[PDB]
RNA sequence: CCCUCGA
DNA sequence: GGAGAGTATAGGTCGAGGGTGTACCACGTCTAAGTCGCAACTGTTCC
DNA sequence: CGGAACAGTTGCGACTTAGACGTGGTTGTGGGAGCTGCTATACTCTCC
């Protein structure tokens, strides 16, 4: 890695992008167990999705060694690798309901408002469930 | 309106409805409409139209869709960047991000648990509203409504707070950093010094130059290996001092006093091993650093590569900048006692 | 070494010192170790690598649902990662196998 | 280098690669703690803000209707041609009518029915720099800005060479406002760089624009680098706007080079100096 | 039964704006009050068949709310405290590393450890190549005798002899 | 704090000032709480007669054992059954009550702490006239601030409308609320009709009638709920006019009384707002914006209509330590009340005794949360006795109920004419806290209502009497006060016919001596304790005088003290009151004296012994060391100083040495504030001081096992372990330099963390010992000294430790610091510098 | 982060 | 259309030493700690 | 410096357990703290 960097680009990250980055979904509020001081599985610190906390050691302890580098424990699902990956590996949360990214709603001027030609007070009433909005009407059927 | 006619239309609240309006949105139509309004229109409505066309036209280009403004999945930052450390007293400290993520996860899971139980619509809508509010707080907290507060009514620091502010990533961690091979101490007046020299305490110079000393006394019989050199320097064995004098020769250092108002707030000097724990500053540069000697302290940085040393000797050397870069007037100039004496 | 300290370095126009302060003296994780390795062996200082705080910046941006990529002149993005074998190869070479 | 001239520090001609904008900003900011009018005036000038104690300026030569009654001042100007009469709305009685030399006349205060030239100040006080731009042209605004800025430092016993303030002022007008888009795709009202504006004008000029004066904040946030602007101010705003626009930072800036750990494109980091090839001469290798 | 759903939506929902004001009193935070009221409604709707038709609903829901707050409260009180911090102090990081299995290593430590250990290398060189490979595998990589024999294409007995003999050899060589 | 406890000292002083039937801080909380009744009125619980038991442990015991200085609190709780008539009277233990020491401090978890008095705005009504509207026209605002309750704001609009804001709620015409209080649209025109702006507001009022008004009010408070008439009126009743959710203190009541002139007959009965207070507030505001200079209200008399000064000390109040603690007691006590109510419905009467109803946990927890989390409860600053003394005298504007640092403008930080004799204008930080922290003046008191008073001398018929009167800031504005520098002869007559005085709102004027009311009781009356110690203060500019006051509290205690030749006379009375000096409580003869203690035999035949603090570490690492100044057989008196403290010499504050000084440039080494010292001050230890560091280490449970404190440290030479004892802990009296081991400790290390070379040796050599890392506690860089102390706490014993911590070791190292280049010296005039050279 | 302090 | 108001932004640098847990019972559900056997697995000991 | 033969150790793998620990139900009342003592400027919204 030298200066080959040419450009640096932003775009909106699609849900597909977010799920491609992710190494797993975080399903649990728990952080670490107090007695073991080990990260709870499928939690914010989970080793299975984010990577091992100790070099070359999986969560269950079946594999502790470099000899196993690159393999995934059948029991715990952790990968034998360096703990360094815990700074480069991202998770994700699958939302039960869609959610607006607040940068594009509450920022001034409201980007959603300019896109849909909606008043930001009205947009607020919709997003926060103080008002209904009409997604579609059937013109032919209503006329008939 | 749904009880009758409900089969002739569709309606919803929340972000799923906004997602629908975006899915059904004709971009080119609204763009050409806006361009027509800009052309044939005038007044404030022309301004509204233009400002809207900036956004819509922005989304007109390919590879970029408005759908991204509504998320069905929220990314999670790696744990090392939001760590959790044990404290003296058996307690723990977490980044605020962990608590914000925790609220999002709890409200999402409760929304699933309510969907499965066939909960009344008003309750499910309450849970959806709370999920939207918690992802709001996670992204930009306090941007809408009152902020989510931890203990002490301290509002938690969102993902937007990492980037912005004087303590943000850009200002604190990117345009500036803490560095190796640096030290600091209180400054005293150096009246015996030549302009290109500065007094360096022995212990400061031994720490800053530690690897150079180590290699040097490894080459000489003093140390058997480099690790014996390390332990030998950490104990301050008498053999090191002579070696130090040799490794410091014509190796410049950078001195800095905060605040740095202009580039002469950092100057390069040749270090001189000096007795005591204080940095000795040449009397003539006190104008450039604004050093009051009432307890001012300064910082020392050690150039490493050939290019850095060369830059210190040539560009930043104390006696190569005598003149004020602003007015061109002389800066390192007699003042106070010196003036009186003359 | 803060913002205003960097302005001074830029005002002097000393690029290598400013780059050295912000990479191998602070952030660059392979460079900081290779630099110490070079001083002890009495060799030239190695060329700096990528500061960690930039990779951290990209990750905090992704967490905001911003899709950021560092593009080559080809127009294709660049994965930021290190080959894990180099350290193991040196460790195995140190034992003579 | 030649347009900049001497480097005040070295006393010689400025080297190629010296970063004179940072030197200018440091030179202007360092004395700032000594300014007791004052430093807020230096801010008011550098941000191109409509001044308090605003002094109106004449649009065109003509005759003056001076109402000036009941604790109020109102100035109408009937141009010498058949043009419409320009009317200044509100001028408080605390302001003073300017004493000046009337063309084809003597030196006296502004009075009703008087004849005034184009660029005449109607009152005494601070002039709106935007007005002197759209009337007297950019080379006049340069003079007004450098003089009014340097005046504050002079009053405090501080001498800054004019060239630093000139660097900043140069950055203050790089751009033109788009009036009529024409065939050039430029959105009207946007602020486009002068060079880019003249380049995008191709008959094989449809784009119409007028020079703009924009403060240092607005000119900073307007840079082509979203990375440079995100690290300055309004980071949320800059990042949303930059994401929506799929902007691609070119990385050529020096602040961007600082961020990514690349040698700044200034001083010893310039391609000219950094790629130097060093070889010993044959005669020296002989010995 | 849908009767329970309709009767629930008519009788229970108007009490929300009341119950929420109660949840505040316990949490004294709006977010935890919202979460508390919501979990309460989970319990209530899930268990609404057990409620008696004519009896007063307000006290019932109130008790569910309190009891939920207590389950959460004792639950949180058994766990060690998690303090949210805007930034983790450098003192906290070092203090935590004093008890760590691996501390905070300077670039110097990393660079020195990465240097070859000469004595060990030259001692290993004196071993016969077979003993060197075997003792390497076992005492460094940690292979079992079965896998070491599989890699070296010898019976396990050979692995045992070479491990013992190379080990004693290194013991005499290095001391 | 004596008022909080209801101490007999406070009782006598209360009887001296006159008795209102005085109630202590605790007594008042108990009486407002009682009775605790069932919602059916079937039963009641009442508290009375609180008592404090003996202290659990002495002060230095808590400091050593990490305890809290405290005493058990007992109250008599009487339960009554309103049916059977049966009474049950019990004694309840309310908790271990944190106690104020003799020095006016608290020890919480072993650490000594100070509760800084808080500057807040007293409850009352405050009018603000802002001309800053863009129209250039003046607007008039008012705030009604209670002690506890809801905020109420009235604002005349820039658009000319009278608005109302309730707890930040959005504005409505002032008539809307008045109508909703039961007022007709006509009755408002009767009282308020004189206002052309109130006439314009009633038409802009959108709806009329009490039902629509009360309904529109309930909508503003609750965003999404249904309104109801009886719910909303009982809501508005309980929001303001009810004692539970809205409390104006007696301070607020009297301030509103005096500000609106409503009750002249001085009824003390109830403190809450009244409908006549709302009418009086709008009427006051109405005439205000009109420009009237006076107003008279029905049943009210001659009150000037004027704006209020927010920073004036008659409008600005001091919440002292007793009042802060009382407020916390009220919170936790109300929580206990909630528990008692919930317990009244569940329990079986005749199966209930009070102690079954009373749960004390939230009270103790409420007290603990205050001392732990509060900005006012502060780590005591003890560099020397002066830093600690003024710390207890600090008046802080920052905190809960105060103002945020973000919201504090430059107008709050300015010296104010009401500060004279009350808050020192000199002493205050020069950093970002400038003007936000101040010192109580030497002669100032805090009156029972929280307002600061200063004494003055009655001036009668141009004569200066010896009668003393303590005046508040309000009382001081009605009179004419002559400065102390005003000359007087042997007779009370003034020397000059014109004298410079402060008369009205802090204007300074040459004035007739004929009319003079009061005079300052002395100079230094306007100055703090630290400022009163600056000799020739009047010759120093206020900035350097500020630097001098702050710098005295940064002085380190020297190995030997020396009083100044040139004092102000404040040094003795400062050292005694600070309390770091030992004083005889009773006159007697010294029976025995040693460095450890002094015993005094009173003429009673009773004796009293004083133990000496010997080489004790202060919070900042300075050396608190007491030495006896008396000899065996000496006769001492009550109040006499028995023993010197760290910065005292013979009982006078000695913060430094008397040095022979020459004023002259010397060869550039004293260039620009740099100081040149004689090496005599190094050789004779005149600037030497002792500094004591506390190094703490604990063995805890980790991922891979438990940590062990041991003398067995892998790959560590026996030479370097030589000063460790058998536990692995350094031996008392050893000389330790940076890098030396204070306490050996090992931590379990995983297999993967071994180097390949380290793995090979452990295998072939048959080492089966646990793999560990050396976590031993070592001396930090640039530190040296002697080990003067060790404390060990083990889980093996009953020593109470945090969860997961097996053993906790503290090591105390003491260093003698000779003066050296780079140290900072200062005089009392603000003159400072580093030592640039010692010659 | 906050408290408090140095230039 | 066009004006006020309501909301958004900004507000010096570097250092030193300190810093926290009211609230249902009466139980079944699970887990957090184990002692304890065969393989599986390390090691000597030869010929 | 091999290939079996033979005899000591971890170490995985079950299962009993006793207690922390979370679950049933849950029916007289009962709606938070805290604050708001910052200035100045640009610009979209939104009431008109
Ligand atoms: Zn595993």
């Amino acid at each position: 890695d030298v200066n080959f960097f040419d450009e640096l680009r932003i775009g909106l990250a699609t849900a597909e992008d977010i799920r491609q980055w992710s190494y797993g979904e975080v399903k649990k509020p728990e952080t670490i167990n107090y007695r073991t001081l080990k990260p709870e599985k499928d939690g914010l610190f989970c080793e299975k999705i984010f990577g091992p906390t100790r070099d070359w050691e999986c969560y269950c302890g079946k594999y502790k060694r470099v000899r196993f580098k690159g393999i995934i424990c059948e029991r715990c699902g952790v990968e034998v690798t360096r703990a360094k990956v815990r700074r480069e590996r991202m998770g994700h949360i699958e939302l039960a309901a869609p959610v607006t990214h607040i940068w594009y709603f509450k920022g001034v001027p409201s980007r959603l408002g300019y896109l849909l030609d909606l008043a930001p007070k009205d947009l607020e009433k919709i997003i926060y469930f103080a008002a209904y909005v009409i997604t579609s009407v059937d013109e032919e059927m209503r006329h008939n | 309106l749904v009880d009758r006619y409900g089969e002739y239309f569709t309606g919803a609240m929340g972000a799923e409805s906004i997602q629908k309006l975006i899915e059904n949105f004709d971009i080119d139509a609204e763009a050409e409409s806006l361009r027509d309004v800009i052309r044939n229109g005038k007044g404030q409505k022309k301004l509204r139209a233009l400002k809207r066309l900036k956004v819509v036209a922005a989304f007109q280009q390919s590879g970029n869709s408005p759908m991204g403004m509504v998320l069905d999945a929220v990314p999670v930052i790696p744990p090392e960047l939001r760590p959790m450390v044990q404290l003296d007293g058996g307690r723990f400290a977490t980044s605020d991000l962990n608590d914000l993520y925790r609220r999002v996860i709890n409200r999402n899971n409760r929304l699933k648990r309510l969907i499965d139980l066939g909960a009344p619509e008003i309750i499910v809508n309450n849970e959806k509203r709370m999920l939207q509010e918690s992802v709001d707080a996670l992204f930009d907290n306090g941007r809408r409504g009152r902020p989510v507060t931890g203990p002490g009514n301290r509002p938690l620091k969102s993902l937007s707070d990492l980037l912005k502010g004087k303590q943000g990533r850009f200002r604190q961690n990117l345009l500036g950093k803490r560095v190796d091979y640096s030290g600091r101490s209180v400054i005293v007046v150096g009246p015996q010094l030549k302009l290109h020299q500065c007094g360096l305490p022995k212990l400061m110079a031994l720490e800053l130059f530690k690897p150079f000393v180590m290699k040097r006394l490894v080459d000489l019989n003093h140390a058997q290996n480099i690790k014996s050199a390390k332990r030998m320097v950490e104990r301050q064995r008498p053999q090191v001092w002579d070696v130090l004098e040799e490794v410091i020769a014509e190796h410049p250092v950078l001195l800095n006093r905060a605040p740095t108002l202009h580039r002469l707030g950092i100057q390069a000097f040749e270090p001189m091993l000096v007795e005591g724990k204080a940095i000795q500053l040449h009397p003539l540069v006190c104008e450039a650093f604004n050093a009051d000697f009432d307890g001012d302290q300064m910082a020392v940085h050690l150039p490493l590569s050939a290019e850095a040393q060369a830059e210190a000797r040539i560009l930043m050397l104390s006696s190569n900048n005598i003149l004020s870069p602003a007015s061109g007037r002389p800066l390192a100039m007699p003042r106070l006692d010196m003036v009186t004496g003359l | 070494f803060g913002e205003m300290e960097c302005w001074a370095m830029q005002a002097y126009g000393a690029a290598y010192t400013l780059q050295e302060l912000l990479t191998i003296k602070s952030d660059d994780t392979v460079g900081r170790v290779k630099v110490y390795e070079a001083i002890v062996k009495g060799e030239n200082i190695p060329e700096p690598g990528i500061p960690e705080s930039f990779k951290v910046l990209l990750k905090e941006l992704q967490s905001l649902c911003l899709n950021v990529e560092v593009l080559s002149s080809d127009g294709a993005a660049i994965e930021l990662r290190e080959g894990e074998d180099e350290d193991l190869e040196r460790a195995a070479a140190n034992l003579g196998i | 280098a030649t347009c900049y001239g001497r480097s005040m520090a070295t006393g010689k001609l400025v080297d190629i690669g010296e970063a004179v904008g940072i030197v200018a900003a440091q030179s202007i900011g360092e004395p700032g703690t000594q300014l007791t009018g004052g430093l807020p005036r230096v801010q008011e000038l550098f941000e191109a803000r409509v001044p308090r104690g605003k002094a109106p300026i004449a649009d065109v030569t003509g005759r003056v209707r001076l109402e000036d009654g009941e604790r109020f001042y109102k100035i109408t100007i009937v141009p010498d041609d058949g043009g419409e009469e320009v009317v200044y709305d509100k001028i408080s009685k605390r302001q003073r009518l300017r004493v000046f030399k009337h063309e084809d006349g003597s030196e006296r205060v502004l009075s009703d029915g008087d004849h005034v030239e184009v660029g005449q100040q109607l009152m005494e006080g601070s002039a709106d720099p935007h007005e002197v731009l759209r009337v007297q042209g950019p080379r006049e605004v340069q003079i007004h800005l450098v003089r009014e800025v340097q005046e504050v430092y002079r009053a405090q016993g501080v001498s800054i060479h004019d060239k630093h303030i000139e660097v900043i002022v140069r950055q203050m007008l790089r751009r033109v406002t788009i009036i009529d888009s024409g065939s050039t795709e430029f959105l009207p009202g946007s602020l486009i760089d002068r060079a880019e504006f003249e380049a995008e004008n191709r008959r094989v000029e449809p784009a119409a624009g007028r020079p703009v004066l924009m403060g240092i904040t607005k000119a900073s946030l307007a840079t082509d680098s979203w990375l440079s602007a995100a690290s300055f101010q309004e980071t949320t705003r800059v990042l949303t706007d930059a994401a929506i626009n799929c902007r691609s930072d070119k990385l050529n800036g020096l602040k961007e080079n600082v961020i990514i750990g690349k040698l700044i494109p200034a001083g010893t980091g310039i391609n000219r100096y950094r790629n130097i090839a060093v070889q010993p001469t044959e005669e020296a290798r002989a010995a | 039964d849908e009767e329970l759903t309709a009767r629930f939506e008519r009788d229970a929902i108007p009490l929300l704006d009341q119950l929420y004001g109660g949840a505040l009193r316990m949490t004294r935070n709006p977010a935890d009050a919202e979460d508390l009221l919501q979990e309460t409604m989970v319990k209530a709707y899930a268990g609404f068949r057990s409620f008696r038709h004519g009896t007063n609903l307000k006290a019932w829901l109130y008790r569910i709310l309190t009891n939920t707050y207590i389950n959460s409260y004792r639950k949180k009180q058994r766990q060690p405290a998690e303090y949210p911090t805007e930034q983790i102090t450098d003192w906290q990081l070092a203090s935590n590393a004093e008890h760590s299995s691996t501390g905070l290593r300077s670039a110097e430590v990393e660079a020195l450890e990465a240097l070859p250990d000469t004595e060990i290398k030259e001692a290993l060189q004196a071993l016969p190549e077979e003993f060197r490979m075997a003792v390497y595998y076992a005492d460094v990589e940690g292979f079992p005798y079965k896998e070491i024999a599989e890699i070296m294409d010898t019976p396990i007995g050979t692995v045992m002899s070479r491990l013992h003999r190379g080990r004693r050899q290194l013991r005499g060589l290095l001391a | 704090f004596e008022w909080l406890i209801g101490s007999p000292r406070w009782r006598e002083s209360a009887a001296e000032r006159g008795d209102v039937n005085p109630v202590g801080g605790l007594e008042e909380v108990l009486y407002e709480l009682s009775p605790i009744e069932d919602f059916s009125g079937s039963m009641s619980l009442s508290f009375s007669d609180p008592r404090f038991d003996d202290v659990k442990a002495p002060v230095d015991e808590c400091k050593d054992k990490d305890m809290t200085y405290a005493a058990p609190l007992f109250v008599t709780a009487e339960f009554i059954n309103n049916n059977t008539g049966e009474i049950k009277s019990q004694t309840v233990f309310m908790g271990d009550f944190p106690m104020m020491t003799e020095k006016g401090t608290f020890i919480i978890n072993g650490t000594e702490r100070v509760v800084v008095s808080q500057l807040v705005r007293s409850p009352g009504v405050y009018f603000d006239e802002t001309i800053d509207k863009s129209t250039d026209k003046t607007l008039h605002s008012v705030k009604v601030i209670p002690s506890r309750g809801a905020w109420l704001e009235f604002d005349v609009d820039k658009r000319d409308t009278v608005g109302v804001r309730i707890d930040r709620k959005r504005r409505q015409p002032v008539t809307v609320l008045l109508k909703a209080l039961g007022w007709t649209s006509e009755q408002i025109v009767e009282r308020f009709g004189f206002s052309e702006i109130m006439r314009s507001t009633l038409e802009k009022d959108n709806t009329v009638g009490t039902d629509e008004a009360l309904l529109d009010i309930y909508r503003k408070l609750r965003p999404g709920e249904p309104p109801t008439k009886e719910s909303a009126q009982t809501l508005l009743e309980n929001l303001f006019f009810k004692e539970k959710r809205y409390d104006l203190a007696r301070v607020g009541r009297y301030k509103v009384n005096k500000k609106l002139g409503l009750h002249v007959g001085e009824p003390i009965t109830s403190s809450t707002l009244t409908e006549e207070d709302v009418v009086a507030t709008i009427e006051y505001l109405v005439r205000l914006h009109e420009g009237q200079t006076t107003m008279t209200v029905p049943g009210g008399v001659e009150v000037p209509v004027e704006t209020d000064d927010i920073d004036h000390f008659g409008n600005r109040r001091l919440r002292t330590v007793g009042e802060l603690i009382q407020n916390q007691i009220r919170v936790g006590m109300s929580r206990m009340e909630r528990v008692v109510r919930e317990r009244m419905t569940t329990q079986d009467v005749e199966a209930i005794t009070p102690q079954t109803l009373i749960n004390i946990r939230p009270v103790v927890a409420a007290i603990k949360e205050f001392f732990g989390t509060s900005q006012l409860s502060q780590f005591m600053d003890q560099n020397n006795p002066l830093s600690g003394l003024t710390h207890k005298r600090r008046l802080s504007a920052l905190g809960p109920g105060g103002l945020s640092r973000e919201r504090a403008g430059l107008e709050v930080r300015d010296v104010h004419p009401s500060h004279y004799g009350r808050m020192c204008p000199i002493e205050t930080p020069e950093g970002p806290n400038i003007g936000l922290i101040g010192s109580l003046s030497v002669y100032a008191r805090v009156n029972p209502f929280g307002f600061i008073e200063t004494p003055y001398r009655k001036v009668v018929d141009g004569v200066v009497s010896d009668e003393i009167v303590y005046l508040t800031a309000d009382e001081e504005d009605r009179h004419v006060v002559a400065q102390a520098n005003s000359p007087i002869d042997a007779d009370g007559r003034f020397v000059e016919p014109r004298v410079l005085v402060r008369r009205k709102a802090g204007e300074v004027e040459y004035v007739p001596s004929s009319e003079v009311d009061y005079m300052d009781v002395s100079p230094r009356q306007m100055v703090s304790v630290a400022t009163a110690m600056i000799p020739f203060l009047e010759h120093d500019d206020a900035n350097r005088a500020l630097m001098g006051a702050n710098m005295q509290r940064q002085a380190v205690p020297l190995v030997r003290s020396e009083a100044p030749l040139v004092g102000t006379g404040m040094e003795l009375r400062a050292a005694i009151d600070a309390g770091d000096v030992v004083v005889a409580e009773e006159s007697g003869v010294i029976e025995e004296v040693s460095a450890d203690y002094i015993t005094v035999m009173h003429d009673n035949g009773t004796r009293r012994t004083y133990r000496m603090r010997k080489f004790a570490r202060s919070n900042h690492g300075t050396c608190a060391n007491q030495c006896p100044i008396v000899d065996a057989g000496d006769r001492v008196e009550a109040g006499q100083v028995i023993a010197d403290g760290p910065c005292t010499d013979d009982g006078e504050m000695a913060l430094g040495k008397n040095l022979l000084v020459a004023i002259m440039p010397w060869e550039g080494h004293n260039y620009e504030d740099a100081i040149i010292l004689s090496n005599r001050l190094v050789e004779e230890d005149v600037l030497t001081s002792i500094h004591i560091e506390e190094h703490e280490i604990d063995a805890r449970d980790t991922k891979l096992g438990a940590e062990e404190i041991t003398r067995d440290i892998p790959n560590i030479s026996d030479e370097v372990l030589a000063d460790l004892d058998e536990r692995g802990i350094v031996r008392i009296g050893a000389e330790v330099r940076d890098g030396d081991i204070l306490v050996g400790k090992v931590t379990p290390k995983g297999e993967t963390e071994l180097t390949p070379e380290e793995r090979l040796l452990r295998a072939i050599f048959g080492e089966k010992a646990r793999e560990v890392r050396d976590t031993s506690l070592k001396v930090p860089h640039g530190e040296s000294g002697k080990v003067i102390g060790i404390r060990v706490f083990s889980r093996e014993d009953e020593d109470e430790l945090p969860a997961g911590v097996n053993e906790l070791v503290r090591v105390y190292v003491a260093q003698k610091r000779k003066i050296s280049d780079g140290d900072k010296l200062a005089g009392r005039h603000g003159n400072k510098g580093v030592i640039g050279k010692i010659l």
